[PDB]
């Protein structure tokens, strides 16, 4: 998964704008922190291209 | 023993409680304050105590809800908050920690309240360790658990609040908001007992440490009496267990805690105490707040030591609700309930 | 020899009984003030008392001083050494006393002027502890130089 | 030679058992006398119990003093020590059971003040100590000289 | 020499350790009198048994002086350096174990003045090992006897 | 010699772990007497229970008393003073024990009369070692001593 | 001589070590059968677990006692020194360790009884150290004596 | 001699090493055996362990003895010394860090069964040391075995 | 002599550090495992790296075996002693650094798998110092042996 | 040269003393700025009270060091050594009052500046402490130095 | 002998300081790298800092090491010695110096990338002491065996 | 000799302050660092107030070393031994006081940029101490200093 998020990022972000791109890559799923984690809801950081991440 | 003091900090502290102690509030205070049923006399008694200097200074005759909130607040500043900047080591924080023993429910209180929609800003009067424009509107305007934390780094020292946190973090209580108090509770109990354990080689503790021996279990009560009526859910913390090692243990101090009402550890409790564990509510507060009091009257003749300065913070709020109690009767013409029945507050 | 070390060893001692009163007594003067600044008079009279015990602890030092015999022996050392001794632990030991009655005393004073008196009373009764050290003091350093110097 | 240390001894245990007791028993006394002014009178009874330990404490000293000779041996001074501890460290102990009851008997006082006279009888059994002392360090002295070894 | 320091062992100890006992004790009966002051007559049995201790060291310790001859060898000095250790040392503990029971005991009292028969039963028993210590010191001395002891 | 400091600490260490037990035992047994004021017969077995010791303690004491000389060597001063120290410490030990487990026990026996002997029983386990100690010493003594010139 | 003083090495430290056994152990009983009165049985067999070394201890301090003469020399002594040291430390390193598992085995007890005979199973593991000891100090005093030299 | 101090630090220090390890050890595996009784056998696994170390140390000590002679020299003397040494020490450390490791494991136990296993990996690491310690002194003991030829 | 003493040192200091090391980690990882049984390989790799210091100091100590047994003197013993110190400081100093690191470092394991490689790093700048003490050790060995010499 | 160690003794103890009282006073002058920086004027004056000790430290050594030379007698030694003692040690002394009432003051300040000229008061009255001994040592070094006969 | 204690000392005192110096820095970087994971280019340069001072420190140990021989004359001893000394004690602070400032720096490296650059700067202030014992040794080697000891 | 340790004595504690302040100063400034992000240029002037010690001391240090003896004169050894203890606890106390003072001096530059100045003032005073043993030192560092064997 985090190869995937990546390679994406870099590859198709650039359409989305160069304001939209920022970088706080990497994934924390432990409650230490709560950065390092895309959604556009949130003003901490945004998703630079219309991506979700579907976790069943 | 006692008298091998040298502590730059406690003399600084104890020279100021000393200060107020020529205008401390007393038993006496109080008798006089409720025979009272003029506006004018009330205001002329209590004009030469602490709390009596706010209204010299203000000269009011309505005695509002309003009015004993802005007095609650000169006087705990001035008292309590600006003199723990001045102090150092472990006098300073010694004396932090029983101030934010106070604090821990409080906090709860406002973060709750505010999901419900409470105040967003405005905390009342009671016992704090910071004021209403420092750190307490800070935490309450605040519903997640997150930030709660960060707020906290920033007042050093580190409150217990932290560790508390944690716990809380993991739901080992819920979100049911009884069960999240009475475990604050049991640490506000053993927290205290620990620091006392580090200071005692220095002081001498015969009142203090029987009474904060009472308090413990004069709190183990009050759980249990609140829950009943609606049973105690024991997976959850919501019982007191404590180090007790004398006629009571362990074991013994979880049933009393719990809604249960079991007599064999209630024989442990008392025999010749007036408090025994009653399912009368009434009953248990009248003599809860004498038999707290006490012990700390006795402990002022003590000075310059670890066991005074505790007392003191201890009468401090129980004064403080007093007070409140008297002054809101008399601006309305009736008399008082609580404080006619006890003769020592 | 061990009598110069005599004149040290009660320099030393009486300083640290005075200081240690006059440290516990300040903080009480320092305090008191905040809530009511004009007992200063009465206050700085503790302080006085620690101070008054290194006057008598001096002449002690330098009788011990000229009383040193010509090389000494190892008996003249100890009597002259003993001296020394005598009023500084005596002059520690009120010096303690005066600060911790002191203090409370200050405290004392902050509440009550009128009955402060009693507390300068108790302050007394504690440099009694020192002059009766002082008197052997003053002893022991005279028989040093009789029996033809020691 | 020991001797000399012996005379400290004595004045200067005896006085750091004052110190403590004037000491512990003043935070008390100062306390309860600016609530109630009346007990003043009182207070100085207790206080004056520790003060009197010392004066039994000088006259060994003084004997002591007075039974050095000239270029004794360790043996000579090691009698002369022994006494001189025997005053120094009664009056040690018996200082600190007049301050630890002291400061309580405040307390005591205060909230019983025809049980004034109940407290000072109760102080009066310490001072038994410094009495058993006292005399053993007398039987002592009066035989300790020999002035280089009998 | 270490005789007259065998002496000074006993007074040193049994001191403190009367000493001990008055405090803690005191220090109940005080507390305990607040509330009532007629088991004043009770609560004085508890206190008075650590300062007899003493007395019967000061049957040894005068003993142990006049048995102190004016020159002495290695094992006349241990003899009675060890026969005042022995009184001390259990006076000591004797001391301490009664001003516990006896704080204890008073806040016994206190509560159920009835069972007062029975806390004084508790004392005694901390008393007996003062007693068998003053009587091994008192016969080892006697029965040793090398000059008596001299 | 070293045999007279066998004597001392044979008596004071065991004064010491009795006394400890005492108290301890004390402190428990007053506040369990206002839960129940009739345990005064159960009360005795467990403070008295540690003295015992003491009493064996005095009788070999006296067996060394009895066989000391007017010199011993090195190599039977060592002896002597180690049997001692069996007794002594053994007593010592046993003590501590018994004043912590007979107070806890007393809270056992309030509540639950029939495991009294249960109590009483957990104590005996301890004294088993301060009989061996005193067994011991005795052994240890008699061979040592040949009386005077060794 | 040297052995003497391994024979209190031994019957020393074993005695502290079964002590801090039954104390431990000992309070944590006492705790529990205010609520189970009838897991007595099973309780009395964890502190006595820590007891059964203790017994052995004693012994091997008893065997040098016959093994020990007037005097012996060096070589003799250092043997015996050395093999009283092997009991008195493994039996009171084991006697603490036993004394800790159990007091929070009792409480385990007191939750759960059948399951009992697991809280032994710890508690034997810590014995081989002791009973270990024994065997090799015993086997080295009765290979060591001949006295003077082995 | 420094042969006693050989036999001494090896039987000494790896047996409160193996005391520790079981006790720490113990007071977990006892909470833990109320959650989850059937994982007794489990526990029991890491509190054996430790238990090991010592009857290696004890077999250095029997033969560090015979090495032991009565010639007495220095540097083959101190070779047992330092022989006895490197067991101890090394024995102490891995039961140190033994107990605390097989602690923290038994919460592992009850929450995760099944990698029981990786708490048995973590533990053992720490009886390198006692290997190591093993090797070390037994090379040195045999070196030293000559009973000391001065 | 001091020869001896180093070889001892060496084993003494290195088992400990690495003792410290492992419980100091060891403790943070079995609590960590209980949230994700996966991190099992990871957190044993800072509990790894105590172990080799150990395994180090084996190398030098056994070397010294050889070049003893006979009686040296002080030249080959100061450089033996030397050569023992330096496996010993670092074994317990990196030892020491490890454990704070690890245990800090647990937390850096869990949620970050890519800057694992940064964990490492800490540790591993530690393991700079057990070379150090080895490597001048080494060369320290071999030049030593002359054998007696003062 | 026994005379080195005084002026060194004199130089290094004060200066702590120095050290002590201006650390103490900063980190209450520090917060008291921020507060109300319109006390930087008053602050000041107590923290520098404390370094007046240290300038008399400096000449007692000056003139001393100079009168050593490069021998001087054995008996000439030990009066110098001595003398330096005295003022560094009353020095340190004197330095812990102005440092512990100086703290506090700037913190009675902060509150209430009214008075700020009683704090300083009373740190004037433990400078003479410093003081009284200061001349004592002058007298002792000028004497002692003609080479036997001080 | 007197280079002896010079080689020890200079490869202790400097390896503990750098352990030390890691270690702490350690137990902040762990904490930093968790909530964010772009920071470990920073992270990496506080840590490794205090692993240049032992390399300073190593290069004074292997210059000693040669120096080193016991029939070498005490000049050449005492040259070792003011070496070893040096290095090490300076080391030891330097690194104590490395890793507090180590410690509160990592929240200056998270929340301003900028002023990290500050922290560097506080780190080359404490790197001076390194220096300034490496310099005097290096210097002092080269008196001891002229060339800088090849 | 004694000068060796002359050597020792200045390098090593001049350098344990600079540190001690290094260290306390740096804290201070890594929390004002993120509480303000341009106090900068500020912060940087205390830490490296304590460092400038160490450069005065080098000084002493070089010249003491070259001059070292083979076997030095006892009265000659002293003056050099004294001239370094005098730099080194100078340094040391010097050192200790900026780093207290420091500490809480870079809350003064946080909240008030305008009393900046008195923040370094405090710190300015203790600087003093360090310079006043340097100069003491000289002084006899240049009778001392003679070349090789003083």
């Amino acid at each position: 998964l985090s190869k995937c998020k990546s390679e994406l990022i870099d590859a198709f972000g650039f359409l989305g704008g160069n304001a939209f791109m920022k970088d706080k890559k990497g994934k924390i799923n432990k409650q230490d922190t709560s950065l390092h984690q895309y959604a556009s809801l949130v003003d901490t950081e945004y998703e630079p291209f219309v991506m979700y991440i579907i976790n069943l | 023993m006692e008298g091998v003091y040298f502590n730059i900090d406690n003399g600084f502290i104890e020279g100021v409680v000393r200060g107020y102690r020529n205008g401390l509030l007393s038993n006496n205070q109080y008798i006089n304050l409720t025979q009272c049923d003029t506006l004018e006399d009330l205001k002329l008694q209590l004009s030469s105590t602490d709390y009596g200097n706010f209204l010299s200074s203000v000269s009011s005759e309505s005695l509002t809800t309003s009015l004993i909130q802005e007095y609650a607040s000169s006087k705990l500043y001035h008292e309590f908050n600006y003199i723990r900047d001045q102090s150092s080591g472990s006098t300073r924080k010694f004396m932090d920690y029983i101030t934010y023993g106070y604090m821990i429910d409080n906090v709860a209180l406002m973060i709750t309240g505010t999901i419900h929609d409470r105040d967003k800003g405005e905390i009342l009067q009671r016992c704090h360790p910071l004021g209403w424009f420092d750190t307490l509107p800070t935490l309450s305007v605040a519903t997640d658990l997150e930030s709660l934390y960060e707020t906290v780094l920033v007042d050093t020292p580190l409150a217990p609040y932290f560790k508390n946190c944690f716990d809380t973090a993991e739901e080992l209580d819920d979100m049911n908001i009884e069960i999240i108090r009475n475990k604050l509770y049991k640490a506000y109990l053993e927290d205290f007992y620990n620091f006392v354990t580090e200071e005692i080689p220095e002081p001498a503790k015969e009142c203090m440490q029987t009474l904060l021996g009472f308090e413990a279990d004069r709190r183990s009560i009050n759980i249990a009496l609140n829950s009943l009526q609606s049973s105690d859910i024991d997976p959850d913390l919501k019982s007191d267990l404590l180090p007790n090692i004398g006629k009571l243990y362990p074991l013994a101090t979880f049933h009393l805690a719990q809604a249960q009402d079991f007599e064999g550890v209630r024989a442990a409790l008392a025999n010749v105490y007036e408090y025994r564990g009653f399912l009368e509510t009434g009953n248990l507060e009248d003599h809860f707040y004498q038999l707290e009091m006490e012990l700390c009257r006795d402990a002022f003749t003590q000075q310059f030591a670890i066991s005074t300065v505790w007392a003191w913070m201890k009468s401090k709020e129980q004064e403080v609700r007093n007070i409140t109690w008297i002054a809101e009767c008399i601006a309305q013409n009736q008399r008082e309930r609580i404080n006619n029945y006890i003769s020592v507050y | 020899f061990f009598g110069a070390i005599g004149c040290a060893s009660a320099i030393i001692f009486t300083s640290l009984g005075a200081a240690y009163g006059t440290a516990k007594s300040g903080v009480g003067i320092c305090a008191t003030c905040v809530l009511r600044p004009d007992l200063l008079f009465k206050n700085i009279v503790p302080v006085i008392m620690a101070g008054i015990i290194a006057i008598y602890g001096l002449v002690v030092s330098v009788l011990v001083c000229y009383s040193l015999g010509q090389k000494q022996a190892l008996y003249t050392g100890f009597i002259q050494l003993g001296a020394g001794l005598s009023v500084g632990l005596s002059g520690l030991a009120a010096g303690f006393a005066i600060g911790i009655v002191g203090d409370a005393g200050v405290r004392g004073s902050s509440q009550q002027p009128r009955l402060f008196v009693g507390m300068i009373l108790i302050l007394i009764f504690a440099e009694v502890l020192g002059l009766y050290g002082l008197i052997v003091a003053l002893l022991l350093n005279s028989r040093a130089t009789q029996d033809v110097v020691c």
